[PDB]
């Protein structure tokens, strides 16, 4: 009568066959094995760096479980090969083996937000078998975790605040509906979950879990970077030159381990690009990959740029790292322009235990306060400032070359580069 | 509820008598056809026509609708669910079996009360009890209901309950006393070495009628084989012995060997499967194959036996007294080089029936030639397994050849 088998095994076979490969599709070199043990370990930190392992587990204190957790990082990273691996070193029996019984890969480029179903999610990410166990381990929660593999990648429109909670899996509803229920542990309950996705979406997600476990790209290794600017760049022609372009300069490279300056030299790249130019440059040039990127930031605000040069020029002349919010207001940059420049990723605001603000590299803020000596039009704003008159160090650059030689004032060796 | 006889006065005879026995017997049909269709659906899945039938307090009509489930697979989230589905099988002389799946209860005497009926069937012959959390406080509960005279239950399905060693004890209790139980799996829990010292309590004490047991990852080492040994020399109901996906490697197989091989066991199927095995104890699975005239099925895939493991069980296999028909080899890491020792048995072993090679890079060229030996008057007519194995174009034309030539061959089974 019953069949006495193991299906969490079975399930965990039909994964390593459907996951194998990056993508286990056709024309791939003659759909060869792309053989995912090439694939690097991505560095994860909690938003403090973390392992794969132990990604739901209670903290130091309180000991209490943590049901879901975000993964975020830059555009062109490949989240999606993190989810697939995922899954791959899990049903080998290396990952999370002695936590989860089923993993449950959501593809939300596949999910239908308009149409209506139960929650057949858990049997169609089964082996071919249409009469799988969806009432055994497949049912019972906290052993099964769910992969929402970009969520910013839903197509349709997503609502965060949704009346029904759609709870009891055989009960048919919406999809858009059906994914909140999971993302607010009304479905399942105790059921772990794992989502993948740009910064994009957070905006739209985080109402939906209240007290997630935050987590974002230590940073790239050196083949992620290379996987990078070849998945940013959509023609691989130009993908390769602008790797090109960067492979020469060991400098640039080493601050790209940051995924936010491997986005910024890729944005900045791209724009040489776009603007037809020869691509006869060596960057590290750290000027030209700075000016390219905030051209192409800017564009799309400028006429703000003033103050946080002004910052900047006073960053370095008293070795200032952390600004205080009065130096902001002092400075002339001040709420809706520090909004502005921080939703243009430019400026941290030292979430990781801090009340400044500051630059997202020391080389950002070495190369505005050089922007701050020529700077252009003229604006009253700068004297008409609460914080005025300002010490807008000085503007000499005579100054800043005769302490060139000098520690004291911060070296100021890369200001002077960078007007150069 | 309300269609019913049991009532008394009082303006409880306003509600009709001729309608309310026309509605009986709709809704007994109504049963009928949602009992039998078995399937996942939004329509009363088996337990919500318990229900139905828990408001209908009438014995003489419940035990005549509980006759249309005669296997019956229910979900139970608490209290109530227990209750509705206790009253409804307790009313049951018609199922043969039964899956609990019981959910956020379980490690408890909360469902006491339903084990106390399923102990009581007369016709209950399956119980499934497998993937819940039906822990070791919750398998005393069941023990101590199993020992019942009129259990009935022969097949006891275990399987993942989370249980370890302190159910074992219990569960040799029932083994002691219950005649009537005769597959128990154990399988995918934590029942280690210790378990099974206090589990062969039950499996070599008189009146244990225990014939198909399942040991199958269970945290086991060669440790307990000195125990599981004992129970196979004595033991004159275990046939059906299952310990693979465990660390009982060779040093293990040797031991249970040492009492498998005595011609007066009555094992006849050894799941010695994932064991981590090497060529070290095939000559000691040999040994077992060439005196154990009982021993017809032998499941050895996962274990890197290697060429010379094929070799050493050859020489048991090839044994005019060895009785084997079926022969797993799967995932063994045997390569082209035993080709020879495995065309040997194909066509000398007159007692193999089925061969099952599968994932190991035998080597085509390998697999041609058992094609042409196969066709030498070969008695092995089952499948010939090769799946997960590969070929280039001649060797799949050549055994697509063998079985149109072959038509007394089952199956070849090949992957593509």
């Amino acid at each position: 009568c019953k069949m006495k088998k193991d299906y969490r095994k079975k399930y965990r076979k039909y994964v390593r066959s459907r996951f194998q490969c990056i993508e286990d599709r056709n024309a791939r070199l003659g759909e060869s094995v792309s053989l995912n043990k090439r694939y690097t370990r991505l560095r994860l930190i909690k938003e403090s760096p973390i392992k794969m392992e132990l990604l739901f587990d209670p903290d130091d204190e309180h000991s209490e479980p943590v049901h879901t957790v975000v993964f975020q990082g830059a555009a062109g990273i490949g989240k999606t090969i993190l989810a697939r691996k995922m899954m791959l070193d899990w049903a080998s029996g290396t990952l999370y083996q002695d936590r989860f019984d089923y993993l449950f890969y959501i593809h939300c480029r596949e999910v239908s937000l308009v149409t209506q179903r139960s929650l057949g999610d858990l049997i169609m990410s089964c082996c071919p078998d249409p009469n799988p166990p969806i009432h055994k381990i497949v049912r019972k929660p906290s052993r099964i975790l769910f992969l929402m593999d970009g969520f910013d990648e839903l197509q349709g429109a997503f609502d965060e605040h949704i009346g029904p909670l759609c709870t009891d899996w055989q009960k048919a509803e919406r999809g858009d509906i059906l994914l909140s229920s999971l993302i607010r542990k009304k479905l399942l309950p105790e059921a772990s979950l794992l989502i993948t996705t740009r910064p994009v979406a957070l905006e739209k997600l985080q109402h939906l879990l209240d007290h997630p476990r935050h987590v974002e790209i230590l940073g790239f290794s050196e083949a992620k970077r290379k996987e990078y600017f070849f998945k940013y760049f959509s023609d691989e022609a130009q993908a390769r030159a602008a790797f090109s372009l960067i492979q020469e300069n060991e400098v640039l490279f080493t601050m790209c381990f940051i995924p936010l300056v491997c986005w910024i030299v890729c944005t900045g790249l791209k724009q040489q690009m776009e603007s037809g130019k020869s691509l006869a440059q060596t960057s590290k040039t750290t000027t030209a990959v700075y000016v390219f990127f905030l051209s192409s930031l800017l564009q799309p605000l400028c006429a703000h740029l003033w103050g946080l040069c002004s910052l900047a020029a006073d960053g370095i002349w008293n070795q200032k790292i952390l600004f205080e919010e009065s130096d902001l207001r002092n400075h002339g940059l001040q709420k809706a322009d520090v909004s502005a420049f921080l939703r243009m990723n430019l400026f941290q605001k030292e979430v990781d235990c801090e009340k400044f603000y500051s630059f997202i590299h020391m080389t950002f803020q070495e190369f505005f306060a050089a922007m701050y000596y020529l700077l252009e039009e003229e604006k009253e704003g700068r004297t008409n400032v609460p914080g005025s008159r300002l010490k807008l160090p000085s503007r000499d650059v005579t100054v800043l070359l005769e302490n060139y030689g000098k520690f004291e004032k911060g070296y100021l060796i890369f200001v002077v580069r960078f007007l150069f | 509820g309300l269609v019913n006889q049991e009532r008394t006065s009082y303006l409880e005879k306003k509600l009709s008598c001729k309608i309310s026995q026309q509605i009986r017997l709709e809704l007994l049909k109504w049963i009928e056809v949602k009992a039998k269709a078995k399937k996942l659906q939004i329509q009363p899945s088996q337990l919500e026509l318990f229900y139905c039938l828990y408001e209908m307090q009438e014995e003489d009509f419940v035990q005549r609708a509980m006759d249309y489930f005669p296997k019956i697979e229910i979900n139970l989230s608490t209290r109530m669910d227990h209750m509705v589905s206790s009253f409804c099988i307790e009313n049951c002389h018609r199922v043969e079996s039964l899956s609990l799946g019981f959910l956020h209860n379980l490690t408890s005497s909360f469902c006491r009360g339903l084990f106390s009926v399923l102990s009581t069937s007369q016709s209950l012959t399956e119980l499934d009890l497998s993937d819940n959390s039906l822990g070791d406080p919750g398998m005393r509960v069941l023990c101590e209901t199993l020992q019942h005279p009129g259990c009935n239950i022969r097949r006891l399905w275990l399987g993942r309950c989370g249980l370890s060693h302190e159910c074992c004890f219990d569960i040799s209790l029932v083994l002691s006393s219950n005649q009537k139980l005769v597959e128990l799996d154990l399988s995918d829990n934590a029942l280690g070495d210790f378990g099974i010292r206090l589990l062969c309590v039950g499996l070599k004490h008189l009146l244990c009628n225990l014939k198909k047991l399942w040991l199958v990852s269970c945290c086991l080492t060669s440790a307990c084989c000195q125990d599981l040994a004992s129970v196979l020399s004595t033991s004159h109901s275990l046939t059906r012995l299952y310990v693979g996906e465990n660390a009982l490697g060779d040093s293990g197989v040797a031991i249970l060997c040492e009492k498998a091989k005595n011609p007066q066991c009555n094992l006849q199927k050894l799941g010695l499967v994932n064991s981590g095995l090497t060529s070290v104890c095939c000559s000691a699975l040999s040994s077992v194959l060439s005196t154990n005239q009982n021993l017809t099925h032998l499941y050895l895939r996962g274990n890197t036996l290697g060429d010379k493991g094929i070799k050493l069980l050859c020489e048991g296999l090839l044994h005019p007294d060895c009785k084997l028909q079926v022969l797993e080899l799967d995932n063994c890491n045997l390569t082209s080089h035993c080709c020879w020792d495995l065309s040997t048995l194909l066509t000398s072993s007159q007692s193999l029936r089925k061969l099952s090679l599968g994932n190991n890079d035998l080597g085509d060229l390998g697999v041609m030639m058992f094609c042409e030996v196969l066709k030498q008057q070969s008695c092995l007519l089952q499948n010939l397994g090769l799946s997960e194995m590969y070929f280039n174009y001649e060797t799949k034309s050549a055994l697509e050849t063998l079985q149109e030539e072959k038509p007394e061959l089952t199956v070849v089974f090949e992957p593509s």
